[PDB]
Formats: structure tokens, C-alpha cells, sequence
């Protein structure tokens, strides 16, 4: 949502909508004018946001020699269901192998 | 501390404090023909050794202290890793007199 701005008064304009010719119009509230509105989004918000998965040490990788492997569940394009996958937390790794 | 607790055993109390009141000044005069000092050679670790110590700072525990950049909870696993460069460090220490 940009603000829009009148151009009489350059004051703040108000959506306003009479369903005359079921249209949209910007209305100033200052002296009276009015125009014809150009959007659509009367507001706009994006309301905010704009590792805690579970670790083993225990197996192999592919690339670094370490035990670690950070598993959660997933259920990929060729997988079925529930699928669990093993990629190392080193960068290193780079790898998605199946069990 | 297991031949006190026999002789308490034994023969009771008064027989400990008599062990322990005859043994004392013949260790402490034992130990004065002898001395016993500190050295300067024994705080020098070699440089052999502090070379083999210094690979393993940036070997084990700086590719570590990579997975702490978002990593949390491994304090203790960073701790093993750590008394496990702790004690071989401290093997070589007591290979002086
Ligand atoms: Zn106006
Ligand atoms: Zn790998």
C-alpha cells in the first residue's frame, strides 16, 4: 500500500466506494475531491518475519568422516509418505543420499 | 588408609594416633637430606609437542566452532572435545621427575 495524495490539498487520501457504477475512487477529506482509484489493495500488512531438528552422531557421511547426519521428515516428488534423509550439517557434505 | 582402619580395628583408636604420631617426623626427616624443588624445564613444554598441540586447535575445533555458528546446545559435546585435547595435553606434562 503506497499512500496516495490529493491535489488540491496534499493531504492523505481515503478509499471510498459508492456503488453507483461499482467502482473504487479516492476521496480526499479536506475540502472535496475526488478521483478515480488506478489498484486494487485497499491495505497491505506483511505482518512479520520478514537449528532446532533432532541430530544423531553415529553413522557415516559421504564426504567429512563425521557421526553426524541432521534427519527430519519429508516426503519428496519420488519419495512416498513419510521418508527420512541424511545430509551433514558440514558444508562438505553437499550430498541427499536414501537409507 | 587401609592399615590405619586395621589397626582401628584391632586394637582401637589409641593405637592409631600412636601410628600416626610415630610416623610423621620419620617421614619429615626423611625428607631432609633429599630436598625437592621446581624447575624452570618443567613449565617449558617442548616445541616439538606445542607444535603437535597447536594442529589440533585448528583441526577439530576450529571446523567445531564452525558448526557453534548456529549450533546451540553441544556444550557438552564441545566440552568432550575439548578435555579430549585437555588430556593429551596434560600426558605429556608428567613425563618430568
Ligand atoms: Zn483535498
Ligand atoms: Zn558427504
Amino acid at each position: 500500500s503506497t499512500m496516495k495524495f490529493c491535489r488540491e490539498c496534499n493531504n492523505i487520501l481515503y478509499p471510498k466506494e459508492d456503488r453507483e457504477q461499482s467502482i473504487l475512487l479516492y476521496a480526499c477529506r479536506n475540502c472535496d475531491h475526488q478521483e478515480a482509484a488506478d489498484d486494487n489493495c485497499v491495505y497491505r500488512n506483511e505482518v512479520h518475519h520478514s537449528p532446532t531438528l533432532p541430530r544423531t552422531k553415529a553413522v557415516r557421511c559421504a564426504k567429512c568422516q563425521h557421526g553426524e547426519a541432521v534427519f527430519f521428515q519429508a516426503t519428496a516428488r519420488g519419495e512416498e509418505g513419510m521418508t527420512l534423509f541424511f545430509v551433514c550439517c558440514n558444508p562438505n557434505c553437499g550430498h541427499r543420499w536414501r537409507e | 588408609n587401609g592399615i590405619v582402619t586395621g589397626i582401628m580395628v584391632e586394637k582401637g583408636p589409641k593405637e592409631a594416633l600412636a601410628f600416626f604420631d610415630s610416623l610423621q617426623p620419620l617421614l619429615m626427616e626423611h625428607l631432609d637430606p633429599q630436598g625437592f624443588s621446581l624447575s624452570l624445564e618443567d613449565l617449558s613444554m617442548s616445541r616439538e609437542d606445542m607444535g603437535v598441540i597447536h594442529n589440533l586447535i585448528v583441526r577439530e575445533i576450529s571446523p567445531m566452532v564452525s558448526r557453534l555458528r548456529l549450533s546451540y546446545e553441544d556444550e557438552l559435546q564441545l566440552e568432550n572435545s575439548i578435555q579430549k585435547v585437555k588430556e593429551v595435553a596434560a600426558n605429556f606434562m608428567l613425563k618430568s621427575y
